[PDB]
C-alpha cells in the first residue's frame, strides 16, 4: 500500500467491465476453432459430448474448486495470506488470457504459489514445494522441477512483469485505523473483525478485483459484516451502525460499485450451494488422464 | 497412479504461443558488447528500422556462465520493481523480452557513470571538480533516492558504477539489483537476505550485523557518494575480509573507526542490543579528523562540512532523511544556481563508453 | 529548486474524514513512507532479533462459509434497507446544493452591479468602452456609474453603436437598479402599494421610448442635409428599430400605450416626407395590432381603418409638398412616382383589414360614407364575389339608410379550449401540491457576471454560498452535486 | 399523492353486451362453386338484416351470439349441403396473433353495425370501410365504430371521429377547376378512381339496362336503396387495381392517372372526393417586398431628391381507411438520386430531424381524431340499443389498472467547472444560469451564404458567432475572403453553376492556402436563408449545397463541409430575441461531426429501491441490464423506411431514412442494415440485453414480421412494441379536484398563496413536462390493422394546461411480443425508460415545449415521415 494512484494496477490491468467482456469473447473465439469436439466422459459404453459451452468454462463451477485447492496447498505448506491472495490473482490473470481445457490445473496452481511466495518476499524452495505438491496429489505433477519452472517462465510471459498488487488487508487497517476518531469512536468486536477478515478473503473468487480498487472491497466486506452484525422498537438502531452509516456517507468513497460488490458477494453465497466435487473432480479426471 | 515426466502439462499452450513472438533480432539489433556486469552482461542496442544513433542497452541474464533453471531473486525483485516505479531519476524499462533461455531487459543507454568521471580525473593533472557541478548532481541524486524512499521501497545498492547520467545532465539511479518493499516483511531481512550493499559503501549497522536495518543505509552510502566525489577516492577504501556466518569485515571497521571516531552509549543509545558490539572493543581508540579529511580538499568549507557530518553519523535514530536533507544550507544559499542539467558552463565531453566490439 | 520534488501528493481524492484538521486526515488506499516515533523504537527495541509483524486477526486464510451461512434468504432485505438509507443521507445531504437565502427566489450572492459615484469623463471613455467588439465582460460588469437617466442611456446607445445583448444588459441593469431602488424608499405597504410600482416603472420606460423615437423621426427632417449624415442616419433608424423590436419582444414595454401612441402618430401627421417610415413602424407591429381576438374590444382596428381611409383620401387628394414657400416646387413625374407607391401600400394595408377582420364593423360615426373602397377591390382578385356580396352588405349597413330529416348522429364532439399563459408552476413538496405561478418581471433575468467564484474549489467546506449566484436559486431545480472517489 | 378519483373519467369505449360464449358455424368453399356463397350470403340477408354473417374470397362465415342458434341459409328444393365446421369460443384467445374466425366475426359485427346504421337512418349514410360518411354535407367527418371484444367477454364498440375533408360531389362539379385538383373514391367501397374522358355528351351518360340491377343490391347491402329516386346521375368511372390489393399509389405525386382495367358506371350520388392541401409563402408581414426597410429608405430618397356481374369487386371488398393518405400537397418537388448514392434524403432528413420549430412544419398541419365528449341525444344510441342488450361507456375504474405519476429525470450539465444534475424542466434558462456542455466543446468556421437582403445577414452572422463563442461551446472563428466582403459571407446573385463553381474555387483556395494545422479545426459549415419555409425551397437549397460539395471533393477530398438552412424571416423579423440565438446556437452544436455526442445526456442517479437479487422466487426471469432503443417506420406508400437508434439514456443516437422504392431487394437490405447498426451498438454493453424495436402507426404487417423473425435469435432477445400517437381511442377527463395546476388556473386566487419563505425547499415544475403513467387491466385492439391485438397495454398521458373537461393527450404503448414471463414488469420499465427518452427531446433540438410525452426518437421517425414523403424521387 504504497500508493494505488499512480501504480501499475491502475493503469496496465484493472480495466472495466465491457473491456473484460470483450477479451472474455476474444477468448472464446480463440478456443472455438481448437477443439470443436468437446470431451469423451465415460463413466457407467457412455459417451456423450457437451456442447463448448454447457460447462468447464471460466463461468462459475471450477472458480470455488480453484481456490479451495490453493487454499489447501497454502495451508499445507503453511505460508501466509497475502502469497495466497497473489497466487489467486496470478491465476485470474493468467485464465483471462488463456483456456483451462489446454492447462494442467495443478501445476499451474503450485506455479502460481511458488511465484508469488518469490515476489512477495517470502520464499520457498522448489524441492519442498514440489515435494508437497506430490504428497497431496500423487498425480497430476512430474517429479522433475524443471517442468515447474518452465511452468514459472511461461507464467512470467503472459502476464507481463505486473507482479506486485495492492491489497484489501491493507486498507482494511487503514479504515480500522481511521475509525477510531473523535468523529465516530467505534471499533468492532474481535470475532467480527475475523469475519470482515475472512470475507475478504472469500472475496478474492467471482471476477471483482479485476475491475474495481481495493478500499471499495473493503469498505464491501466491512458494511456487510457491520450491518450483518448490527442487527443481531427502531429501525437503525445499535448506533455502530449509525456511526458507520455516516461514515460510509460522509467519506465520498461512492456507491455503484459497493452495490455490485455486494451483489456478487450475495451470487457467490448463492452459488456456493449447488456445488459438488464430484462432477469437477471427475472432468478433470477425464480431461488429463484419459 | 503416480505421475512421470511425460503426463499432459503446459505442451499444447507452448505451441499457440511459440508461433507469433517477437525477438532481440527483430526489434533491435546489437552493436557492441560493453563489460558492465559479470554475473549479467550488458550490450548495446541499435534501433532497427539529427542522426539519432544508437541509445539503448540490454541486459541479457545468462545465469549458467542447459535446461532451464528457474529466475533468481536478484532477477525477480528487478522485474517486480523496475516496471512499475517510474521517476526522471531512474531508468525506464522499456520492454522485457523472454529467449529460448532467459530474459533479457532493455533501458536506455546512458553518456557515463560516476565512475567516468573519477577516472577521467584520475588522470594527473587532478582537476578537481567544480562546487557547482557536484552540489547539482548531489541534490538530483537525493531527489531520486527520496522518491525511491517514499514509495516504501529500500534500496540496498549504490555505487559509483551503477549510477548514470547523460546528455542534458540528468542523473538516473539506474539499477534495482536488491531493492525490496518493506511495507509487510512477512520473513525479516535478516531471514531473507543475510548480506547487503558491497564492502566499500556499506554502513555500521550493517558492518556490526544489524538484523533491522532501517531505511537510512541509503543516506550512508550517499554520504559515501559524496565523501568520493569530495576527495577523489573512496572514503573508506576497505580492505576484504576471508561457523559464524558473517567475516565480520574487521578491517573496515579499522578504516570507519580511525577516519570518525568511536561511538559510545551517548553517540549511540542502543549499540549494547547489538549481537557482536564487544567485537567493536578490540580496536584502538581515535578521536576524529573529519574536518581535516575535508581540509585535504577543495577550500568550499562551511556547508558541506555540515552536510558531511550529518550524512555520516552512526546515531541511526538521528540520521538525516532524504526530503530533510534536500534544504541543508546547500541549494537555498547560492552563488550558481542548482539547475538539473549539470553540464553548464563546463564545456567538455568526458569520453564516451569504452565498447568491447 | 530546479524541478518540482516529490511529495507523493493525490490528484483530486476525497479523505476519509473531511471534519478533520486539514494536516492529519488518511486518504484511502494512500500512505507514504514517514519518519515517525514508532518507527525508531521499534529500531531501538528490535536489533539482534528480526522484526516482523504477524498479522492481528487470528485464523486467517479461512472461507466464510459455515461463518456467515444464511446470508440469502433471512438476510438479503436488511442490507437492502440498510444501503436504502445510505444512499438517502448522501443524495439528500452531502450532494443536494441548499438554498440559504430566505428573502427571495435568486440564489445566496447575486448582488447587483455595484453604483459608483463617477464624474463624467470616466463615463465618458466607458460609455465609449462598451462601444467595441473585443472588450471583455467580467472587468466591465464590475462597476457601472449612476445618475444614467433613461434619455442619456438611449441616446448614447443609439448614437455610439452598442452591440444588442450588451445593450440590452445594460437596459435591464438600469431596470434593476431602479426599481430595488423605488422598492427601498417606500414609507408605507398597503395592499397594492409593494404592486402597482412596476407598473408605474414600466409606463415610465415606455413613455421615453417613444419619446426617443419621435425625437429621431422628426431629427430626420430637421438635419437632412448632408448625404455623409443621411448615410449614418440609415444604419441609425435601423439600428434603433432593431433594438426596440428586441425590447418589445422581451416585454420590457407596455404594449398598450404604445399601440396607441402608434395609432395616434400615424393619425396626427401632415407633411407626407415621413409616411414610408411609419408606416414601414406599423408593418412591424400589424400582427399583433389587428390581431386582438366606443367599445374597448377590437378599437385599434376600428380606429386604425379609420385612419388609413381619411390617409388614403389626403393623399389622394392633392400633391405631396407642403411647404410651398420654396421655387421650381413640382415636377410632375417624380410626384407621381413618389404618391402611386404610398397609394399602394395603403391600398395593401386596406385589403389586408377586409380579408382580416370577421366582426366587420366599419361604422364611421365621424364622417358618413365617402366612397374609395370600391374603387379599390375592383382591382384585385378579377372581381371575386365574396368581397363584392360582403360590399354590399356593408352598402347596407353602414350606410345609415333611412326608414335536416332525421340525420342527428348526436356524437357531440370536443372543441380546443385555449390554454392559458403560465407555464411555469411551484411544487410544495412538503404537502405534495401545486401552490402557485412563478413569475420574474422580465427584468430580473439578467446574465451576472458580478460574482466571486474566480477562486478555486473546495475552499474549506460547504462554500455553496458563493457558487448558487444566478438569477434563480439552484435550489428550485433540485441541482445536485456530483463527486466521486474516482478509478 | 396521486389521489386522482378513478371512477368518473370518461373513455371511448361503449360497452355494447356481455359474452361468455360465441358460436360459429363455417362453409368452406368446396368443389369451386358457381359463386354459390357469393349469391347465397346475399340471398340469406334479404331476409333480415339482424344476422351476423361475414365471407372469405369464398368461404362462408355464419356466426350468432351467447344463445340463439346460427341461422341456415336457404338452400335448394332438396338440401345436399351440410356444414364444413360447427364450433365455439369464448374471450381466451391466441392474443398476439389473432385465429381467422375473430378476424372474421369482428368483420362480420361491423358490417352488421354499419348496414343497420344505414338502414335505420333516413337513406342518408353509406358505409365508406370502417366508417360511416353523410351524402350530404352535414358533419363533414368520418364517424368510425370499431367493435372489440375484450378478455372477459365485454363487447365494446370504440367511437372515432376523423375529422378528413371528404366532400361529396355532384354534377356541377365536372369541370377542370374540381378534377385537377381533387382525389376521387369509390363511397360504398373506398376504392380510389378517375373519371373516364367524357363521350361528346359532358361527363355523364345514361345507364344500360343491365346494371341498373346493382341498385337492386344495394338494397341488401350497405341499405340505402334509392330505386324510389326519380332522378340519378350516373358516370364512367375506373380504378386503379394496385388500390384493390392494398398498393396504394406513390403520394409524393398523387393525382397522376395509370393504366385502366375496364370502364364502369356509377351513380353521382356516392363518389366522394378529397381536396389538396395547398401551401403559401407567409401573410401578414407585406410579401410584396415593403416589409423591406430599404423601400422605405427608397421612398425617402425620392422625397430628398424631389426637395429640389361487372360490380361485384366493388360491391364485397373493402379497404380498412388505413391505406388512404391524409393529406398530400400540390407543387410536389424533384429530388435525384443514383443506384449507390443515397446522400440528399439522408442530408434533408439530417437537416429537419433536429431543428426545433424554426424550420416550422412547413408542410401541412395533421389531421387528428377529435375526440368524443358524449353521444347521449342523437339515433346511434336508438339503433344500439334496438340492436344490442345495453349501451353505456366505460369508467375509469374498469379499464385503467395502474394510474401513478411518473418521476422528473435528472440531467448533466457543468456550471463553473463542477459537473452537476439538474432537473430537466430547465431549458429556456440556460443562458441565465451559464450552463455549458459536459461533453467538450467542437469548433467550426461559419459562411453565410445569403443572395437577398445583405443588409441584414450582415447585422445577423457576426451576433450568432458572437452568442455562440460567448457560451464555452467552442471557436467559430467566421471565414474571410481576401476582398472587402465583411467576414463569413458571400452576397451573391443568381445562385447557379457558374458561381457555385467559382466560389468552390476561392474555397479550396483557402484551403490550399491553410495547408498546416490541426484536424480538428477546420470542419466548415454554410447557412443558407429559406426565402419561403416550404419544401421546395428546401430541397433546392440542398441540391445548391450538394453541387458546391460535388465540385469541392473533386478538386481536394478530405474536407468535410455541412449544410444548416435557416429561414429568412428569423434573419429579418425585427421581434427575434437575442434569447432565442442560443436554441440556433445549439442546433449547430448536435451537427458537428461528433455527430453521436450532443449537448447532454440523463444523469444515470442511483437507484430508489436497491432490491439484491437473491433467490427468485426459479422461472426464466432474465432482470436485464442495458436496454436499447429502436422506432422503424415504413410511409402509407409501401416505399420509404425511416428509422432512429438510442441507447437506454439517449448516447448512440442515429437517424436515417431509406428510398426503398417498388422493388423488394432494397427493402430487405434496409431492414437488415436496420439490424446491422442495432449489433454495432450492441457490441459495447455489458450483456443480458435486450432491444426493444417500435413499429409507428399502428399496423404491423406480415412482410416486416417475416423479416424480423427471419434476422433474430440468440444473438439478442428482440421485444415488439407497438406505438400510437393520435388519440384514435379517447379518454375525456372530466374532474375539478386533483390535478392541482386546475385550481391555480380557474381563478388564479384558489391556491395564490405564498411561498412561506423559511419552508423554502421547492422545484419549478414546468407543465407540458409532467407526465402520467396508464397501464390498463386489459389488452386493447391496434388502431389500425385488424389482424393482431395486443398484451398488456399501456400510455404515457401529458394533461392539458387548462382548467375543466377537456382531452388530454396521450401516447399508447402495446406489447406485442415478451421475450420471458411476467410482461407487467416489462411494461412497467418500458415506460419507465420512455419517460426519460421523452423528457430528453428538448435538450436535443427536435421540438419545442410541444409534447414532453413522445420518446425522442419516435418524434424523430415522426418528423421525417411527416415533411419526407412528399418529394417524389428518380432514379439516374
Amino acid at each position: 500500500s504504497g500508493s494505488f494512484w499512480t501504480s501499475t494496477q491502475r493503469h496496465h490491468w484493472q480495466y472495466t467491465k465491457a473491456s473484460l467482456a470483450k477479451e472474455r469473447q476474444k477468448l472464446w473465439l480463440l478456443e472455438c476453432q481448437l477443439f470443436p469436439q468437446g470431451l469423451n466422459i465415460v463413466m457407467d459404453k457412455n459417451i456423450p459430448i457437451t456442447h463448448r459451452d454447457l460447462h468447464y468454462d471460466k463461468d462459475y463451477n471450477l472458480r470455488i474448486y480453484c481456490y479451495f485447492l490453493i487454499m489447501k496447498l497454502g495451508r499445507r505448506l503453511n505460508i501466509r495470506q497475502y502469497a495466497l491472495a497473489t497466487a489467486h490473482i496470478y491465476l485470474s490473470r493468467f485464465l483471462i488470457k488463456a483456456s483451462v481445457r489446454e492447462i494442467n490445473l495443478y501445476m499451474l496452481v503450485t506455479t502460481c504459489v511458488y511465484l508469488a511466495c518469490k515476489v512477495e518476499e517470502c520464499p520457498q524452495y522448489i524441492r519442498t514445494l514440489v515435494s508437497e505438491a506430490r504428497t497431496l496429489w500423487p498425480e497430476f505433477i512430474p517429479p522433475d522441477p524443471t517442468k515447474v519452472t518452465e511452468f514459472e517462465f511461461y507464467l512470467l510471459e503472459e502476464l507481463e512483469s505486473y507482479l506486485i498488487v495492492h491489497h484489501p488487508y491493507q486498507s482494511l487497517k487503514q479504515i480500522v485505523q481511521v475509525l477510531k476518531q473523535p468523529p465516530f469512536q467505534i471499533t468492532l468486536s474481535s470475532d467480527d473483525l475475523q469475519n470482515c477478515w475472512s470475507l475478504i478473503n472469500d472475496s478474492y473468487i467471482n471476477d471483482v478485483h479485476l475491475l474495481y480498487p481495493p478500499h471499495i472491497i473493503a469498505v464491501a466486506c466491512l458494511f456487510i459484516t457491520i450491518s450483518i452484525h448490527g442487527k443481531p422498537p427502531k429501525n437503525s438502531s445499535s448506533p455502530v451502525q449509525i456511526a458507520f452509516n455516516r461514515f460510509m456517507a460522509e467519506s465520498l468513497v461512492d456507491l455503484e460499485e459497493v452495490m455490485d460488490t455486494i451483489q456478487e458477494q450475495i451470487t457467490l453465497y448463492d452459488h456456493w450451494d449447488k456445488y459438488h466435487e464430484q462432477w469437477i473432480k471427475f472432468l478433470l479426471h477425464t480431461l488429463y488422464l484419459r | 497412479l503416480m505421475a512421470n515426466n511425460d503426463v499432459f502439462t503446459i505442451g499444447p499452450y507452448r505451441a499457440r504461443k511459440d508461433r507469433m513472438r517477437v525477438s532481440v533480432l527483430e526489434k533491435y539489433e546489437v552493436i557492441g558488447y560493453i563489460a558492465a556486469g559479470t554475473y549479467g552482461k550488458v550490450y548495446k542496442a541499435k534501433r532497427q528500422i539529427k542522426p539519432l544513433t544508437v541509445f539503448y542497452a540490454i541486459k541479457k541474464f545468462k545465469t549458467e556462465k542447459l535446461h532451464y533453471t528457474g529466475i533468481s531473486q536478484s532477477a525477480c525483485r528487478e522485474m517486480a520493481l523496475c516496471r512499475e516505479l517510474h521517476n526522471k531519476h531512474l531508468t525506464t524499462l522499456v520492454e522485457i523480452f523472454l529467449e529460448r533461455k532467459c530474459v533479457h531487459m532493455v533501458y536506455e543507454y546512458a553518456e557515463h557513470d560516476l565512475l567516468q568521471i573519477i577516472h577521467f580525473h584520475s588522470h594527473p593533472e587532478k582537476r578537481m571538480i567544480p562546487p557547482r557541478m557536484v552540489r547539482s548532481i548531489m541534490w538530483q541524486l537525493l531527489d531520486g533516492v527520496s522518491y525511491l524512499h517514499q514509495n516504501w521501497v529500500l534500496h540496498r545498492d549504490l555505487k559509483p558504477a551503477n549510477i548514470m547520467v547523460t546528455i542534458d545532465g540528468c542523473v538516473k539511479i539506474g539499477d534495482l539489483g536488491l531493492a525490496r518493499k518493506f511495507h509487510n516483511m512477512l520473513q525479516t531481512l535478516y531471514t531473507g537476505d543475510k548480506v547487503v550493499v558491497t564492502i566499500w559503501y556499506r554502513a555500521p549497522e550493517l558492518l556490526l550485523g544489524a538484523r533491522h536495518y532501517t531505511p537510512a543505509v541509503d543516506l550512508w552510502s550517499v554520504g559515501c557518494i559524496f565523501a568520493e566525489l569530495i576527495g577523489l577516492q573512496p572514503i573508506f577504501k576497505g580492505e576484504e575480509a576471508k561457523k559464524k556466518t558473517v567475516p565480520f569485515q574487521v578491517n573496515q571497521l579499522q578504516r570507519i573507526l580511525e577516519v570518525l571516531g568511536t561511538p559510545d552509549q551517548k553517540i549511540w543509545p542502543y549499540l549494547e542490543k547489538y549481537p557482536e558490539y564487544d567485537q567493536i572493543t578490540k580496536f584502538p581508540k581515535y578521536r576524529d579528523n573529519l574536518a581535516t579529511w575535508y581540509h585535504s580538499a577543495g577550500g568550499r568549507d562551511k556547508h558541506a562540512l555540515s552536510l558531511l557530518y550529518h550524512l555520516l553519523n552512526y546515531d541511526p535514530i538521528k540520521r538525516i532523511d532524504a526530503f530533510n536533507a534536500l534544504e541543508h544550507k546547500y541549494f537555498t544559499e547560492s552563488d550558481i544556481p542548482v539547475s538539473e542539467n549539470v553540464f553548464e558552463g563546463l564545456t567538455y565531453k568526458y569520453p564516451a563508453r569504452r565498447i568491447h566490439t | 529548486g530546479s524541478g518540482r520534488y516529490l511529495l507523493t501528493p493525490p490528484d483530486d481524492l476525497h479523505p476519509y474524514v473531511p471534519s478533520s484538521k486539514p494536516q492529519e486526515q488518511v486518504y484511502p488506499d494512500f500512505k507514504p513512507w514517514e519518519h515517525t516515533a514508532a518507527e525508531d523504537q521499534i529500531l531501538a527495541n528490535f536489533v539482534a532479533k528480526g522484526f516482523y509483524h504477524t498479522p492481528m486477526v487470528n485464523f486467517e486464510s479461512i472461507s466464510a462459509r459455515s461463518s456467515v451461512h444464511e446470508s440469502l434468504v433471512t438476510q438479503s432485505n436488511i442490507l437492502s434497507q440498510q444501503f436504502d438509507k445510505i444512499i438517502k443521507i448522501r443524495e439528500d445531504h452531502i450532494n443536494k446544493i441548499p438554498s440559504n437565502s430566505t428573502t427571495t427566489l435568486h440564489g445566496p450572492g447575486f448582488q447587483l452591479p455595484n453604483r459608483i459615484t463617477l464624474t463624467d469623463h470616466r463615463k465618458e471613455t466607458w460609455l465609449h468602452e462598451l462601444s467595441s467588439s473585443h472588450t471583455s465582460l467580467v472587468k466591465i460588469g464590475k462597476f457601472i456609474p449612476h445618475g444614467l437617466k433613461r434619455r442619456q442611456v438611449i441616446e448614447q446607445c443609439y448614437l455610439k453603436f452598442i452591440p444588442l445583448k450588451r445593450a440590452i444588459w445594460l437596459i435591464k441593469c438600469c431596470y434593476f437598479i431602479e426599481w430595488k431602488s423605488n422598492h427601498k424608499k417606500k414609507r408605507s405597504n398597503a395592499a397594492g402599494a409593494d404592486d402597482a410600482i412596476s407598473m408605474h416603472l414600466l409606463k415610465d420606460w415606455t413613455d421615453t421610448f417613444v419619446y426617443i423615437l419621435e425625437k429621431l423621426i422628426f431629427d430626420m427632417t430637421n438635419h437632412y442635409n448632408d448625404s455623409q449624415q443621411l448615410r449614418t442616419w440609415k444604419r441609425q433608424i435601423s439600428y434603433f428599430l432593431k433594438l426596440l423590436g428586441n425590447c418589445y419582444s422581451l416585454r420590457l414595454i407596455n404594449k398598450e400605450i404604445f399601440h396607441h401612441w402608434l395609432v395616434e402618430f400615424i393619425n396626427k401627421m401632415e407633411n407626407f416626407e415621413f409616411l414610408p417610415l411609419s408606416l414601414h413602424i406599423l408593418m412591424i407591429f400589424w400582427n399583433d395590432i389587428c390581431q386582438i381576438d366606443q367599445k374597448e374590444p377590437f378599437f385599434l382596428v376600428t380606429k386604425i381603418t379609420d385612419m388609413l381611409l381619411h390617409k388614403y383620401y389626403i393623399v389622394s387628394s392633392s400633391k405631396s409638398m407642403i411647404n410651398d414657400e420654396n421655387y421650381i416646387i413640382n415636377d410632375i413625374k417624380k410626384n407621381n412616382k413618389i404618391k402611386l407607391n404610398i397609394l399602394k401600400i395603403l391600398s395593401s394595408l386596406i385589403l389586408k383589414i377586409f380579408q382580416e377582420q370577421s366582426l366587420e364593423v366599419f361604422i364611421f360615426p365621424t364622417s358618413n360614407w365617402e366612397i374609395y373602397k370600391p374603387l379599390l377591390f375592383e382591382i384585385v382578385s378579377n372581381a371575386d364575389t365574396n368581397q363584392n356580396s360582403d360590399m354590399k352588405k356593408k352598402l347596407e349597413l353602414i350606410s345609415y339608410r333611412n326608414e335536416s330529416f332525421s340525420l342527428n348522429l348526436g356524437i357531440g364532439i370536443v372543441e380546443i379550449a385555449h390554454e392559458n399563459e403560465q407555464k411555469w408552476l411551484i411544487y410544495d413538496k412538503k404537502d405534495h401540491k401545486y401552490v402557485c405561478t412563478f413569475s420574474m418581471e422580465p427584468y430580473h433575468f439578467i446574465s451576472n457576471y458580478n460574482t466571486k467564484y474566480t477562486d478555486d474549489m473546495a475552499t474549506g467546506s460547504n462554500d455553496t454560498t458563493a457558487f448558487n449566484d444566478s438569477c434563480v436559486n439552484l435550489s428550485l431545480f433540485d441541482a445536485r452535486f456530483e463527486r466521486k472517489n474516482p478509478h | 399523492a396521486s389521489t386522482y378519483r378513478l371512477e368518473d373519467v370518461l373513455s371511448s369505449f361503449y360497452r355494447v353486451e356481455k359474452i361468455k360464449k360465441i358460436n360459429y358455424h363455417q362453409y368452406i368453399s368446396k368443389a369451386q362453386n358457381d359463386q354459390w356463397s357469393i349469391q347465397m350470403e346475399f340471398m340469406l340477408r334479404k331476409q333480415d338484416p339482424k344476422t351476423l354473417v361475414a365471407l372469405l374470397s369464398r368461404d362462408l362465415w355464419c356466426f350468432s351470439i351467447n344463445d340463439d342458434p346460427v341461422p341456415t341459409p336457404p338452400a335448394i328444393e332438396h338440401k345436399p349441403v351440410s356444414p364444413d365446421k360447427i364450433g365455439t369460443f369464448t374471450a381466451d384467445y391466441s392474443k398476439p396473433n389473432l385465429p381467422p374466425h375473430y378476424a372474421l366475426f369482428l368483420k362480420a359485427l361491423r358490417r352488421k353495425i354499419y348496414i343497420n346504421l344505414a338502414l335505420g337512418s333516413h337513406n342518408k349514410l353509406i358505409q365508406f370501410g370502417n366508417a360511416c360518411i353523410s351524402l350530404s354535407g352535414v358533419p363533414n367527418y368520418l364517424v368510425q365504430l370499431e367493435p372489440h371484444l375484450f378478455v372477459n367477454g365485454d363487447l365494446t364498440v370504440s367511437l372515432c371521429a376523423k375529422n378528413m375533408g371528404l366532400v361529396p360531389m355532384k354534377e356541377e362539379n365536372l369541370e377542370e377547376s374540381f378534377l385537377s385538383k381533387h382525389a376521387l373514391y369509390l363511397a360504398p367501397s373506398g376504392i380510389r378512381m378517375h373519371l373516364a374522358p367524357a363521350s361528346k355528351q359532358g361527363y355523364l351518360i345514361t345507364p344500360p339496362k343491365h346494371t341498373e340491377l346493382l341498385l337492386t343490391t344495394l338494397s341488401v347491402s350497405h341499405g340505402i336503396n334509392l330505386q324510389n329516386k326519380k332522378n340519378l346521375k350516373w358516370v364512367a368511372v375506373v380504378p386503379d387495381l394496385g388500390h384493390l390489393n392494398g398498393h396504394t399509389p406513390t403520394i409524393a405525386s398523387y393525382l397522376t392517372p395509370l393504366l385502366e382495367a375496364k370502364k364502369l358506371v356509377w351513380p353521382l350520388h356516392l363518389i366522394f372526393a378529397q381536396p389538396v392541401a395547398d401551401i403559401e409563402n407567409s401573410t401578414s408581414g407585406d410579401p410584396s417586398e415593403f416589409h423591406c426597410l430599404q423601400d422605405a429608405l427608397d421612398a425617402i430618397d425620392d422625397f430628398i431628391q424631389l426637395k429640389q356481374s361487372s360490380s361485384l369487386p366493388f360491391l364485397l371488398r373493402h379497404m380498412p381507411l388505413a391505406s388512404i393518405p391524409d393529406i398530400f400537397i400540390t407543387p410536389t418537388p424533384v429530388v435525384t438520386i443514383s443506384e449507390k448514392e443515397q446522400d440528399i434524403l439522408d442530408l434533408i432528413a439530417e437537416q429537419v430531424v433536429t431543428d426545433y420549430n424554426i424550420l416550422g412544419n412547413l408542410g401541412i398541419p395533421k389531421i387528428a381524431y377529435r375526440g368524443v365528449k358524449d353521444c347521449q341525444e342523437g339515433l346511434i344510441t336508438t339503433t344500439m340499443l334496438q340492436l344490442f342488450s345495453t349501451f353505456d361507456r366505460l369508467n375509469g375504474n374498469d379499464t385503467i389498472s395502474k394510474f401513478y405519476n411518473m418521476k422528473q429525470p435528472y440531467v448533466f450539465v457543468k456550471k463553473h467547472h463542477e459537473l452537476i444534475k439538474v432537473k430537466h424542466d430547465s431549458q429556456p434558462f440556460i443562458k441565465f444560469l451559464n450552463f455549458r456542455p459536459p461533453n467538450g466543446i467542437k469548433n467550426f468556421k461559419s459562411l453565410l451564404l445569403s443572395s437577398s437582403f445583405k443588409e441584414d445577414c450582415l447585422s445577423f452572422a457576426p451576433t450568432l458567432s458572437q452568442t455562440y463563442i460567448n457560451q464555452e461551446l467552442g471557436f467559430c472563428e467566421l471565414l474571410k475572403l481576401t476582398n472587402e466582403d465583411p467576414p463569413g459571407l458571400m452576397y451573391l446573385k443568381a445562385f447557379d453553376k457558374n458561381k457555385l463553381l467559382l466560389l468552390a474555387a476561392q474555397i479550396v483556395s483557402y484551403c490550399s492556402n491553410n495547408k498546416n494545422s490541426i484536424k480538428n479545426v477546420p470542419p466548415i459549415l454554410i447557412i443558407l436563408p429559406l426565402d419561403n419555409a416550404t419544401l421546395t425551397e428546401l430541397v433546392d437549397k440542398a441540391n445548391i449545397f450538394q453541387v458546391i460539395k460535388n465540385e469541392v471533393c473533386a478538386k481536394m477530398p478530405n474536407i468535410e463541409l455541412y449544410l444548416k438552412v435557416i429561414p429568412m424571416d428569423f434573419i429579418r423579423n425585427v421581434l427575434v430575441t437575442v434569447d432565442q440565438y442560443v436554441n440556433v446556437a445549439i442546433s449547430i452544436y448536435n451537427m458537428l461531426p461528433p455527430k453521436s455526442v450532443k449537448f447532454t445526456h440523463i444523469a444515470h442517479t442511483l437507484p430508489e429501491k436497491v432490491n439484491f437479487r437473491t433467490m427468485q422466487q426459479s422461472s426464466s426471469i432474465i432482470y436485464y441490464d442495458s436496454y436499447i432503443h429502436l422506432a422503424y417506420s415504413r410511409s402509407v406508400d409501401k416505399e420509404w423506411v425511416f428509422a432512429a437508434l438510442s441507447d437506454s439514456y439517449g448516447q448512440g443516437s442515429m437517424t436515417k431514412t431509406w428510398y426503398v422504392g417498388n422493388s423488394r431487394g432494397k427493402f430487405d437490405d434496409a431492414c437488415n442494415q436496420i439490424w446491422n447498426i442495432a449489433l454495432n451498438l450492441a457490441s459495447k454493453k455489458f450483456g443480458k440485453i435486450c432491444l426493444i424495436l417500435t413499429r409507428l402507426n399502428g399496423i404491423l404487417p406480415d412482410d416486416e414480421l417475416m423479416n424480423w423473425r427471419r434476422l433474430s435469435g440468440r444473438n439478442i432477445h428482440l421485444a415488439v412494441v407497438c406505438v400510437d400517437d393520435n388519440s384514435k381511442i379517447s379518454f375525456i377527463d372530466e374532474d375539478k379536484l386533483y390535478p392541482s395546476f386546475k385550481p391555480i388556473y380557474k381563478d388564479t386566487r384558489f391556491g395564490g398563496r405564498m411561498d412561506m419563505t423559511r419552508l423554502y425547499d421547492y422545484e419549478i415544475r414546468d407543465i407540458d413536462q409532467d407526465i402520467h403513467g396508464i397501464v390498463f387491466q386489459h389488452p386493447f385492439p391496434l388502431a389500425h390493422s385488424q389482424h393482431r391485438c395486443a398484451i398488456r397495454s399501456g400510455a404515457l398521458i401529458k394533461f392539458k394546461k387548462c382548467d375543466g373537461d377537456t382531452v388530454w393527450d396521450k401516447f399508447a404503448v402495446n406489447l406485442l411480443n415478451c421475450p420471458h414471463s411476467d410482461s407487467t414488469q416489462l411494461l412497467e420499465t418500458i415506460l419507465e425508460e420512455f419517460r426519460n427518452l421523452a423528457a430528453l427531446n428538448v435538450w436535443y433540438g427536435l421540438s419545442d415545449g410541444e409534447d414532453g410525452h413522445i420518446p425522442w426518437h419516435i418524434l424523430a421517425v415522426k418528423k421525417m415521415m411527416n415533411t419526407l414523403v412528399h418529394t417524389r424521387v428518380k432514379i439516374a
